[PDB]
């Protein structure tokens, strides 16, 4: 648990659902299978610098 | 902007600029989605009619990726107060979708609790615009971005000459000649976290520009989240 250690090992939002931690992402994203990362569901995802 | 670097190709793609009849920039904005721009609510008085220009980094040498949109409807925060800049926040609705491309993309919106714990306790934050480069200078042809570190809330309060309401927060420097300025109001204040930037604040106000012992006061987006949501459904 503890989203304090290192953001709970999430790429984004973190929560401490009663016992352990749960990860989630911004709109336009999707939680990877490891429930920790965040994957863009489109070509111009929020937060990212065009390049 | 005073100091800071220059927004390089693709660095500040969420910046937006509100232009007047004369086609002059007079305030910033922050693309949230294809249809909504996030900006400071006082800026909604420096123009009888305006348009939001996005994807523009240098006013003069047509980068090509520019684009101008006419506001469909403007949603100003009911509790704004010219007398104290409290609730200095608004959200514009474009009539035509913003097409995302290089130097044109929307910045993310965080989660209240998460952002206040991890996004604001950070060491610094980004703020950009086309505003003056010196406290009493001209605007700016090149789009700029400054790294303003977070300021203690009490030094914040003590340094000011005006009240710092719940919907506000300090950022910048006591002595370093670096800070937003005229024409940067409404501009985005984003925080980077793992190569991803979140809209953690709206350029609101300041007592001069880069004045010693004075800071730059921004709008506390996290304090308005639910509102932004309830606004991106238009209200
Ligand atoms: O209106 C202005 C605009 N300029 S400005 O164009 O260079 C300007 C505008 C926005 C800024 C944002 C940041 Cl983060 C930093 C510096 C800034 C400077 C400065 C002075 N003033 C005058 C004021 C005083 O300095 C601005 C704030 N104010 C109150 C009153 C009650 N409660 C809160 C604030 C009254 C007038
Ligand atoms: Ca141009």
């Amino acid at each position: 648990k503890l989203c304090s250690l290192d953001n709970g090992d999430c790429d984004q939002f973190c929560h401490e659902e009663q016992n352990s931690v749960v990860c989630s992402c911004a709109r336009g994203y999707t939680l990877a299978d490891n429930g920790k990362a965040c994957i863009p569901t489109g070509p111009y995802p929020c937060g990212k610098q065009t390049l | 902007i005073v100091g800071g670097q220059e927004c390089k190709d693709g660095e500040c793609p969420w910046q937006a600029l509100l232009i007047n009849e004369e086609n002059e920039g007079f305030c910033g904005g922050t693309i949230l989605s294809e249809f909504y721009i996030l900006t400071a609510a006082h800026c909604l008085y420096q123009a009888k009619r305006f348009k939001v220009r996005v994807g523009d980094r240098n006013t003069e040498q047509e980068e090509g990726g520019e684009a101008v949109h006419e506001v469909e409807v403007v949603i100003k925060h009911n509790r704004f107060t010219k007398e104290t800049y409290d609730f200095d926040i608004a959200v514009l609705r474009l009539k035509t979708p913003i097409t995302f491309r290089m130097n044109v993309a929307p910045a993310c919106l965080p989660e209240r609790d998460w952002a206040e714990s991890t996004l604001m306790t950070q060491k610094t934050g980004i703020v950009s615009g086309f505003g003056r480069t010196h406290e009493k200078g001209r605007q700016s042809t090149r789009l700029k971005m400054l790294e303003v570190p977070y300021v203690d809330r009490n030094s914040c309060k003590l340094s000011s000459s005006f009240i710092i309401t719940q919907n506000m927060f300090c950022a910048g420097y006591d002595t370093k000649q670096e800070d937003a300025c005229q024409g940067d109001s409404g501009g985005p204040h984003v925080t980077r976290f793992k190569d991803t930037y979140f809209v953690t604040g709206i350029v609101s106000w300041g007592e001069g520009c880069a004045r010693k012992g004075k800071y730059g006061i921004y709008t506390k987006v996290t304090a308005f989240l639910k509102w932004i949501d309830r606004s991106m459904k238009t209200r």
